[PDB]
């Protein structure tokens, strides 16, 4: 599964 | 007993906080900044909300203390990608994290857990 776009 | 139970709660949850030197994970991930992280996260969790679960007396047993722990850092792992500061604190929060549980068990079995 993929990541998200992530928290900055 | 439950007295001598929720002040071990305590205590750990205060240990577990002070490894996590970043305050990371403080509070909730903010669902209005990462509006993708429940497309991956089931349960997100954070010390805030254990404090709060701790003194509402949701944790009546060391399993269910352990479990919500657990979840900061696994969610922490699932969704941040390996080379940000996230994900390592997480990696560290589990191996420093582990031994704070390791040792506050032995204390719970010391008591009255089944």
């Amino acid at each position: 599964g993929g990541k998200g776009l992530g928290k900055g | 007993q439950l007295t001598p139970f929720l002040i071990l709660l305590r205590k750990t949850l205060e240990q577990l906080q002070e490894k996590d030197t970043g305050n990371i994970f403080s509070e909730p991930v903010p669902l209005s900044e990462v509006p993708d992280y429940l497309d991956h996260i089931k349960k997100p969790m954070d010390f805030f909300t254990m404090k709060q679960n701790l003194e509402a007396y949701r944790y009546l047993n060391f399993d269910d203390f352990e479990e919500d722990f657990n979840l900061i850092v696994s969610n922490c792992l699932k969704y941040n990608a390996k080379d940000t500061i996230f994900y390592r604190a997480a990696v560290r929060l589990r191996e420093q994290g582990g031994a704070v549980l390791r040792q506050a068990r032995r204390q719970a079995e010391k008591m009255g857990i089944d």
